[PDB]
C-alpha cells in the first residue's frame, strides 16, 4: 500500500517496532529503500508522538465476526491512541482474513511464545521468582477501527457482519 | 368483543411470552375465521391487534402483530386464492409457532459462552431470558456472582433474585439508585429487550438508560438478549420520541445502540447494525 | 455517657445542621472542661469527637470534628497559656459559630443568580441548602419547575416535593430508576453535599453518581450547593475506597470533581479546584 501510494505521492512514515518482535525495523529499511523519508520508533513513544499523526495505516492476522481485530501486540494501544486524537485507523486486510468466530475464547486468543524474548536466560537466580508471559497477538474492539479496505474496495466495520454471511456458512461456524 | 379473555387464558404458562401468546391468539382467531376475502381477514386481524394492545401494552405485543401482518402479507403474494392461501398461511404459521417456542434455548446456548469463570454480571429486572441464559451456565460447570436491581416501580429484582437462590447461585439484590456503586464490581452487563429499533437500540424497563449509560463510562460491555419477534420499526429520537401508548411515572424507556455491544437473537449474535438490515430485507 | 443526649438535644432545631450541632457540643464541653493542660483538653475532645461519630455515621460530622481540632491547634499555637489560650478559644468559637450558623443564606444568595426564568432544575433528595437557594429565587420572582428523585432508601424526595410545595414552586416526583429519562428534559442539575473530598469532588446520597453521569453525558450543568465546614481530607481513589464508617446497602458515595461545575460555600462561586487549595492553607 504505502510503495503503491508513494510513486505518485509523498508523504511520512512512522513505524513503530514491537518489542518481542522487532519486525517494524525491516520494514522500516524497506520502505526506505524506495525513498518515503521513513522514520524508526519504539512502543513508548507511540502515543508521544501521536498528536503529530493524521492518519494510522496497519493490517492484521484475522478478523473476527463483530468487527473485532487479533492484531500483534501493541495495536490495541495504537488504536487507544488514535481514539483519543480522533485519528482515523484503517485496516489493510484481504478476505481470507474473515472469521466467523467471536471473541469468547478467552485464555487461548493471544499466542504465548517463550519468555527468552523478553527477559534473557542469563539474567540469573530471579528467573525462578519472576513470572514472564510473551503474549504475541492482542485483541482490538470494533469501536476503534474506522475503515477496512479489501479487494472488494472500502466498508465500515457495522458492516462486516454481512460479509460473513457471503462468505460462510451458520452450520461451518463450529466446524 | 370477548377475545381478550382467549389471550389472558393463554398467558396460563408463567414461561409463555406476552408477545406468543398475542400470535397464538391470532392464529386461532384466523382458523377459526369465517371470511372468504382476503381484505376482509386483514381487516378483522388489524382489529384485533389493536383490541390485544389495548390490553398489554407492551412493545412485543405491536411487534408480534406487525410481524403477523407482514407475514399475511407475504404469504398472500404467491396463491391468490384465499383457500390455498388460508391452507398455507395455516401451515406456515404452525411452524412458525413452533420455531418460536425453541428461541429461548436457542439464545441461551448460543449466548452462555461469553461468561467466564468466577466472573460478575449485572441484571436490571426480571427476564425469562437472563434466567435462561444464567441457568444454562450453571449447567455447564460455571461459577459467577449476580448483582440484580431492584427495579423499584414494581419489584421484578427480587423474584429474579429468588429465582438465582433457587438455581444455587450467590446474587446480591442492589437498589435503583446504586446502579452507579457496583458498576466497577461488574464484568459485564445481561438485561433483555422488550422491543428492538430500527436503529439497534432497545425498549426495556426504566431503568436501563442510565445503567447503559454508566456501563459504557466505565467501559463495561453492554450485552442485550432478545428473540427476533420483537423487532419493530421505530426510530425514537430521544425519550420523548417513545410513544405515550407504550410508556403507560414512565414503565418503559429507550436505549440508543451506540451503548450495546452485542444482539443474542435466535438469529445469532449479531451487531446494533444488522436489525435494521433485517427489517429491511422483510420490508415491514 | 452525657455528650451523645446533648448532642441529640442539640437537633431540635431542624434546619440545624448535624455538623453544627456536633461543632455546638464540641465548643460546650471545651467550656465546660476543667483541664489544666492543653494536651488533655485535646484527647478528651478527640475522644468526643470519636464518640459523636460513633452516633452519628456522617461525614459532616467527621469533617466538623477535625476543623475543631485543627482551630484548637491554630489557637493554641499562638498564646500557649492555656487560660488567655482559652478564653480566646471560647471567643473564637463564639464568633465561628455565629458566622457558621448564617452561611446557608450566603449561599443562598450568591447561588440563585444562575436559576433562569422558565428553566428546569433537577434534584436528587432533600436538602436544607438547595430548599433555601430556591426560596431565596423564587422571592426574586423567578418561575421555574422542579425535579426530585425519591431516593428509595429513605423518601427525602417526597418531603422535599412537600416543602416546595408549600413554596408554590411546580414540582415532579420522579423515581430513582427513570433519572436518565427526564433528564434531556431538565436546564441544570443542583445537589447538596455531605462532605468535599480533596480534589473536589463530593460525597452524596447513593443517587448522586449516577446522575452526575447521566448529565456528562448530555453536558447539562451540575452544581453543589454545600458549606465550608465539609471540606475533609479524603481522597477515595473509587466506590470501594470511601470507609465503612459513612456508608453504613450502601448510604452514601463519592463522586469525582469531573462531573462538577460549580461549588457554591458560604466563600463563594468556586471550581473544584478551590477546594483543594483552601485545604492546604489551613494545613489540616
Amino acid at each position: 500500500f504505502l510503495k503503491e501510494a508513494a510513486r505518485k505521492r509523498k508523504f511520512h512514515v512512522i513505524v513503530a517496532e514491537c518489542a518481542p518482535f522487532c519486525q517494524g525495523h525491516e520494514m522500516a529499511v524497506n520502505l526506505s529503500k524506495a525513498g518515503i523519508e521513513t522514520t524508526v520508533m519504539t512502543d513508548a513513544a507511540i502515543f508521544a508522538v501521536m498528536s503529530r499523526v493524521n492518519k494510522v495505516i496497519i493490517g492484521t492476522k484475522t478478523i473476527l465476526a463483530n468487527g473485532a481485530l487479533r492484531a500483534v501486540t501493541g495495536t490495541h494501544t495504537l488504536a487507544l491512541a488514535a481514539k483519543h486524537h480522533s485519528t482515523p485507523l484503517i485496516v489493510c486486510a484481504p478476505m481470507f482474513k474473515l472469521s466467523p468466530q467471536f471473541p469468547n475464547e478467552e485464555d487461548s486468543f493471544h499466542k504465548f511464545v517463550a519468555p527468552e524474548e523478553v527477559l534473557p536466560f542469563t539474567e540469573g537466580d530471579i528467573l525462578e521468582k519472576v513470572s514472564v508471559h510473551c503474549p504475541v497477538f492482542d485483541y482490538v474492539p470494533p469501536e476503534l477501527i474506522t475503515l477496512f479496505i479489501s479487494n472488494i474496495g472500502g466498508n465500515a466495520p457495522s458492516y462486516i457482519y454481512r460479509l460473513m454471511s457471503e462468505l460462510y456458512h451458520p452450520d461451518d461456524h463450529v466446524l | 368483543e370477548l377475545i381478550e379473555y382467549f389471550k389472558s387464558q393463554m398467558k396460563e404458562d408463567p414461561d409463555m411470552a406476552s408477545a406468543v401468546a398475542a400470535i397464538r391468539t391470532l392464529l386461532e382467531f384466523l382458523k377459526r375465521d369465517k371470511g372468504e376475502t382476503i381484505q376482509g381477514l386483514r381487516a378483522n386481524l388489524t382489529s384485533a391487534i389493536e383490541t390485544l394492545c389495548g390490553v398489554d401494552s407492551s412493545v412485543a405485543v405491536s411487534s408480534g402483530g406487525e410481524l403477523f401482518l407482514r407475514f399475511i402479507s407475504l404469504a398472500s403474494l404467491e396463491y391468490s386464492d384465499y383457500s390455498k392461501c388460508k391452507k398455507i398461511m395455516i401451515e406456515r404459521g404452525e411452524l412458525f409457532l413452533r420455531r418460536i417456542s425453541l428461541s429461548r434455548n436457542k439464545i441461551a446456548d448460543l449466548c452462555h459462552t461469553f461468561i467466564k469463570d468466577g466472573a460478575t454480571i449485572l441484571t436490571h429486572a426480571y427476564s425469562r431470558v437472563v434466567l435462561r441464559v444464567l441457568e444454562a451456565a450453571v449447567a455447564a460447570k460455571k461459577r459467577f456472582s449476580v448483582y440484580v436491581t431492584e427495579s423499584q416501580p414494581d419489584l421484578s429484582g427480587k423474584k429474579m433474585a429468588k429465582a438465582l437462590c433457587h438455581l444455587n447461585v450467590p446474587v446480591t439484590v442492589v437498589l435503583d439508585a446504586a446502579v452507579g456503586y457496583i458498576m466497577e464490581k461488574a464484568d459485564l452487563v445481561i438485561v433483555g429487550a422488550e422491543g428492538v429499533v430500527e436503529n439497534g437500540g432497545i425498549i426495556n424497563k426504566i431503568g436501563t438508560n442510565q445503567m447503559a449509560v454508566c456501563a459504557k463510562a466505565q467501559n463495561k460491555p453492554f450485552y442485550v438478549v432478545a428473540e427476533s419477534f420483537k423487532f419493530v420499526r421505530l426510530f425514537p429520537l430521544n425519550q420523548q420520541d417513545v410513544p405515550d401508548k407504550f410508556k403507560y411515572h414512565p414503565w418503559v424507556d429507550y436505549t440508543a445502540p451506540s451503548l450495546i455491544t452485542l444482539l443474542f437473537t435466535d438469529l445469532g449474535v449479531l451487531t446494533p447494525s444488522a436489525v435494521s438490515d433485517e427489517l429491511i430485507k422483510l420490508y415491514l
